């Protein structure tokens, strides 16, 4: 989509994969704020808003807080206090056409700087002059929206990138987008600390013949420590043995 | 007996829980949906989902946001009241909506009475039989004995 | 007036970047416009960049421009002995109620035989 | 082919009036959205805007030079003329005449730009 008319995607209710990012290397700006990328696999947020849109390569660095230009002003602007990813690539062989690709339009004109996060795409006749503009063009009278040039041949600054702007928020609510974690294989009749499911401890993991209900993932003795727990990727019952202990 | 429908205003003014279930398919939704003024099943979402001889029983409640759902589906032979005995009912979905839910309707399928009661902060103790399933129970202030 | 200042001259190698600089007040650059225009000697000046960042058909994407503040900046990537003329700044005053033109930047390619 | 075709004489006697002439070719001199301005550059120096004229009439000038300056267009004729009274040797310069846009009816869209220019006449103000 256009800038002035930037997409918005709300991510909710997934593990959040950011290895996308790490792997593929196509990616011509990347820079984050607030948060550092590698320590974002390890971290829950409420919501996380995906908006992507397509500049110029002279207006990316406008994609940040505390930037003033056309875009940061009137197509999309970001708070100071802005948590999140600036991604960013030349899309130069996609959005453009031997005759200039004409279909990326940008606001040129506003009466306002927009707001953080503010999406305009009203057409209306922006008035520069005292004349006023009854919807109609003229004197002091420009259409707010104009189109971008891209051409193969444009300069670096003038082609078309295609921008991707992760946005993290942390509200006083549940974390559905946290991060995915990689396991480890399981090792049997040892002594080890293990992890299931952000339990943690030390024992030795055997295996059982205890019947846990399909609703059930840990279970206790009369100390209320843990006995038993169940793997969560092979759906067996382990139990839990303190590692050998006592007296010289 | 085919849903629920939980909120505060049930006008599209707010979030309100939707669950549906029509034949083989189990459907749950957040939307901010405009109810009619009398909802009934004839013969801005941020969550989806979609999978008398019969006492479906349920609790419903928020804990910090979370609406915790629990169940236990029991073929019975009784038609004028509940039947007498006692059934432990498992969890089975956990939605952290973060919605404060204040109100609540049915949903009736219309070309089944339904018993609605309150949780109260009471003290239990819990008998668990060999297999991890609970058989019985004691209410701590029912009375002196079962204190 | 002189509100707009520029470098008299400016010099780079050929196949460099250069940047023209222009500075003003809050009462022209900081809320109008920035126009630039080139000028070889004995003609006159032809619009180069229009309305800050805006390039005209015609004139080559070696140049672009630029404008963060009270400031604007002209940038021609690949320099070229073709670029060899005066470079104008130009910008309504609200002050003023003037349009103010700049010093004018001589770029002078260095690579000549 | 828009073309803007500048006349006047070359000399000017101090402390009399100058005139000049912006022929406009290849269209119509009130037609788009635009200012139709005066620049004067001394040789040398820099660019000197002048003043303008636009609508039907209203003109605003340079306030260093409002009193002495006239700017009138003659849409019969198809060209704005430039007037300049009680000239001095300070006023010697190359004058220029553009048109400078400001609406929505400008071919190219060119906003805020200067878009065509003049060739420049050369007045020297000088008795010899
Ligand atoms: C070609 O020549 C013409 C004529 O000289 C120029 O047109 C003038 O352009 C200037 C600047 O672009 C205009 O000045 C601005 O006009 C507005 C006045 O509108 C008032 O009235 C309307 C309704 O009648 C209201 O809707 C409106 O809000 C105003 O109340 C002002 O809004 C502008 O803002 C100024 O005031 C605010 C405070 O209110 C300040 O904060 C701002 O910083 C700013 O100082 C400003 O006054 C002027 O009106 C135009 N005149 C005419 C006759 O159209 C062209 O600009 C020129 N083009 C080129 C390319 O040179
Ligand atoms: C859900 O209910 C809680 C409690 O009623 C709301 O928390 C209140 O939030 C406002 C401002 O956000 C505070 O001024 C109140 O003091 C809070 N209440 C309490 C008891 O501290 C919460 O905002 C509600 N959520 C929604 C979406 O309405
Ligand atoms: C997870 O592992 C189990 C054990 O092999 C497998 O049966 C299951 O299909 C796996 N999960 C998915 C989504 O494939
Ligand atoms: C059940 O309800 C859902 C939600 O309204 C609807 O989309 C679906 O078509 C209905 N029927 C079946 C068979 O799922
Ligand atoms: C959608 O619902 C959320 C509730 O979390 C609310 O914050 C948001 O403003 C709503 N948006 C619209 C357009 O109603
Ligand atoms: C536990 O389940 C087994 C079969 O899995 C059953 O034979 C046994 O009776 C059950 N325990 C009780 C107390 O019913």
């Amino acid at each position: 989509a256009s800038v002035y008319a930037w997409n918005r995607k709300r991510i909710s209710n997934c593990v959040a994969d950011y290895s996308v990012l790490y792997n593929s290397a196509s990616f011509s700006t990347f820079k984050c704020y607030g948060v550092s990328p590698t320590k974002l696999n390890d971290l829950c947020f409420t919501n996380v808003y995906a908006d992507s849109f397509v500049i110029r390569g002279d207006e990316v660095r406008q994609i940040a807080p505390g930037q003033t230009g056309k875009i940061a002003d009137y197509n999309y602007k970001l708070p100071d206090d802005f948590t999140g990813c600036v991604i960013a690539w030349n899309s130069n062989n996609l959005d453009s056409k031997v005759g200039g690709n004409y279909n990326y339009l940008y606001r040129l004109f506003r009466k306002s700087n927009l707001k953080p996060f503010e999406r305009d795409i009203s057409t209306e006749i922006y008035q520069a002059g005292s004349t006023p503009c009854n919807g109609v063009e003229g004197f002091n009278c420009y259409f707010p929206l104009q189109s971008y040039g891209f051409q193969p041949t444009n300069g670096v600054g003038y082609q078309p990138y295609r921008v991707v702007v992760l946005s993290f928020e942390l509200l006083h609510a549940p974390a559905t987008v946290c991060g995915p974690k990689k396991s480890t294989n399981l090792v049997k009749n040892k002594c080890v600390n293990f992890n299931f499911n952000g339990l943690t401890g030390t024992g030795v993991l055997t295996e059982s013949n205890k019947k846990f209900l399909p609703f059930q993932q840990f279970g206790r003795d009369i100390a209320d420590t843990t006995d038993a727990v169940r793997d969560p990727q092979t759906l067996e019952i382990l139990d839990i043995t303190p590692c050998s202990f006592g007296g010289v | 007996i085919r849903g629920w429908i939980f909120g505060t205003t049930l006008d599209s003014k707010t979030q309100s829980l939707l669950i549906v279930n029509n034949a083989t398919n189990v459907v749950i939704k957040v939307c901010e949906f405009q109810f009619c003024n009398d909802p009934f099943l004839g013969v801005n979402c941020t969550f989806e989902y979609v999978s008398f001889k019969n006492l479906r029983e349920f609790v419903f409640k928020n804990i910090d946001g979370y609406f915790k759902i629990y169940s236990k589906h029991t073929p019975i032979n009784l038609v004028r009241d509940l039947p007498q005995g006692f059934s432990a009912l498992e969890p089975l979905v956990d939605l952290p909506i973060g919605i404060n839910i204040t109100r609540f309707q049915t949903l009736l399928a219309l070309h089944a009475a339904y018993y609605v009661g309150y949780l109260q902060p009471r003290t239990f103790l819990l008998k668990y039989n060999e297999n991890g399933t609970i058989t019985d129970a004691v209410d701590c202030a029912l009375d002196p004995l079962s204190e | 007036q002189s509100a707009l200042t520029q470098p008299p001259s400016v010099s780079e190698a050929p196949r460099q970047r250069v940047t023209i600089s222009c500075s003003g007040s809050s009462s022209n650059i900081g809320n109008n416009a920035v126009n630039w225009y080139q000028q070889f000697p004995g003609k006159a000046p032809k619009l180069l960049i229009y309305y800050d960042d805006l390039l005209p058909s015609g004139v080559s994407d070696r140049f672009s421009g630029s404008k963060s503040g009270t400031s604007a900046s002209l940038a021609i990537s690949g320099v070229q002995s073709e670029d060899e003329a005066d470079y104008y700044c130009a910008a309504w005053d609200d002050s003023l109620n003037v349009v103010v033109f700049g010093g004018g930047t001589k770029l002078t390619v260095l690579g000549q035989p | 082919q828009l073309q803007l075709q500048e006349s006047g004489p070359g000399l000017v006697k101090p402390s009399q009036t100058l005139s000049l002439t912006c022929t406009v070719s290849g269209g119509s001199i009130s037609s788009g959205s635009y200012n139709w301005t005066w620049i004067r550059q001394p040789a040398g120096k820099g660019l000197e805007w002048i003043g303008r004229i636009y609508n039907s009439g209203s003109t605003n000038y340079n306030p260093s030079l409002k009193s002495r300056v006239t700017i009138s267009v003659d849409t019969s004729k198809n060209q704005l003329s430039l007037k300049v009274r009680s000239v001095t040797a300070a006023d010697t310069a190359v004058y220029y005449c553009a048109r400078h846009c400001s609406g929505g009816t400008c071919y190219p869209k060119y906003y805020y730009g200067m878009d065509v220019w003049g060739q420049g006449t050369t007045v020297t103000v000088s008795s010899a």
